[PDB]
């Protein structure tokens, strides 16, 4: 619920496509087993579709430790400084390849509610409404019920 | 007394075909000599065994069968065979700078 997590407003890193857009995610880290049915998936791509991943984005560092374990992960860097663990654990290639992707195209910001579906730092260019918009000067400046 | 272990590693050597003519002609002669036929025992094992231990590659159980005529083990010496890590498979599959991969084995 709402109430009972973290909030926070819609927002860019540096203002990433104002000037020109610079993709997020920095490195990605892959813990695959020689051996090991629940690194099957990840096995099969690192063999096929890792090579074409870091060719479509140079600007990640894409590392494979091949070392024992259970579960293998990807971990996920981004140039805020923001770290993510995804476990791609008794997963299908293509459901790797999803994922993957999807780190790439995420940012560092935090996956909490977005308190506004919009951010504007100009959202007035005619002038913020006061009470003294929409209401008449009078002459002198006289206040109601005013002698002089 | 115990001899190093033996690669998988093999390369069809370019003058394959000399090398199976002269040995057809040396274990039975007729023409087209592809289309010979290896159902007799005797024949077969002796060109397979010949082969074998000139090319330092054989033939397996599985495909035994498979060689009915001299054609099919022509087919067969001309298939290449890798034998290396998986580590140097990746290494060897020309990485990308940003691609980077360790073994911890």
């Amino acid at each position: 619920t709402a109430r009972g997590t973290p909030s926070r407003f819609l927002a860019s890193v540096l203002h990433n496509g104002l000037g020109r857009y610079v993709q997020q995610l920095q490195r990605l880290s892959f813990s695959v087993s020689r051996d090991g049915a629940s690194s099957r998936g990840a096995r099969e791509f690192v063999e096929r579709e890792v090579i074409d991943f870091a060719r479509r984005n140079p600007g990640v560092v894409i590392y494979v430790n091949s070392r024992p374990c259970c579960v293998p992960r990807v971990v996920a860097e981004y140039l805020n400084g923001a770290v993510r663990e995804e476990s791609i654990h008794c997963k299908s290639v293509e459901e790797i390849s999803t994922l993957v992707q999807k780190l790439a195209d995420q940012s560092g910001l935090d996956v909490i509610r977005i308190r506004k579906p919009f951010h504007t730092d100009n959202p007035s260019i005619q002038g913020q409404w006061h009470p003294f918009t929409n209401k008449p000067t009078t002459f002198r400046g006289l206040r109601p019920r005013e002698v002089q | 007394v115990c001899p190093p272990l033996r690669s998988r590693a093999y390369t069809p050597p370019e003058d394959l075909q000399s090398r199976l003519e002269s040995y057809v002609k040396e274990v039975f002669l007729p023409s087209n000599w592809q289309d010979i036929s290896l159902e007799d025992s005797r024949l077969k094992f002796n060109l397979l065994a010949h082969l074998a231990d000139d090319l330092g590659h054989v033939v397996p159980n599985s495909r035994l069968h498979q060689m009915c005529r001299v054609r099919d083990v022509l087919d067969f010496y001309n298939v290449p065979i890798q034998d290396r890590s998986k580590f140097d498979e990746l290494s060897a599959s020309n990485l990308p700078p940003n691609l980077k991969i360790t073994w911890s084995y």
